[PDB]
C-alpha cells in the first residue's frame, strides 16, 4: 500500500516511481531487499509504503 | 555531569516499536556502542510510533 497521507493515496506515476525511486521512506520487510534510501526528508515527506 | 554525552541519531538508526509514541520529542536508546537521542520540531507532535 502507498499513500501520501494528504490528498490521499500516491499517484501512479508515484508509486510506479516508488518501486524504482529513493525517496519515499516506508517500514521493514521494505528496506532490506526493495531498497527504502530514506532520504532525510525533514518537511514535506513523501508518501509512505507499508505492509 | 560529564560522565557520557548522548548523540544525534543516523538514518540506519532505527526505532523499537515497543512504547506508544504519542506527544513525544525526545527519547533515549541505549545502543552497543553509545547513547542515542531523537528530537523533533517544536509544533511537530510526535503522534506516532514512526520517525
Amino acid at each position: 500500500v502507498c499513500y501520501k497521507e494528504g490528498t490521499g493515496p500516491c499517484s501512479e506515476s508515484e508509486e510506479k516511481a516508488c518501486k524504482t525511486s529513493g525517496s519515499c521512506r516506508g517500514d521493514m520487510q521494505f528496506c532490506k531487499v526493495a531498497g527504502c534510501e530514506h532520504g532525510e526528508e525533514a518537511s514535506e515527506a513523501k508518501c509512505r509504503c507499508s505492509l | 555531569l560529564g560522565m557520557l554525552v548522548v548523540k544525534k541519531a543516523k538514518g540506519s538508526d532505527m526505532i523499537v516499536p515497543g512504547p506508544s509514541y504519542k506527544g513525544k520529542v525526545l527519547f533515549e536508546r541505549p545502543t552497543f556502542d553509545g547513547y542515542v537521542g531523537w528530537g523533533c520540531g517544536s509544533g511537530k507532535s510526535r503522534t506516532e510510533s514512526g520517525e
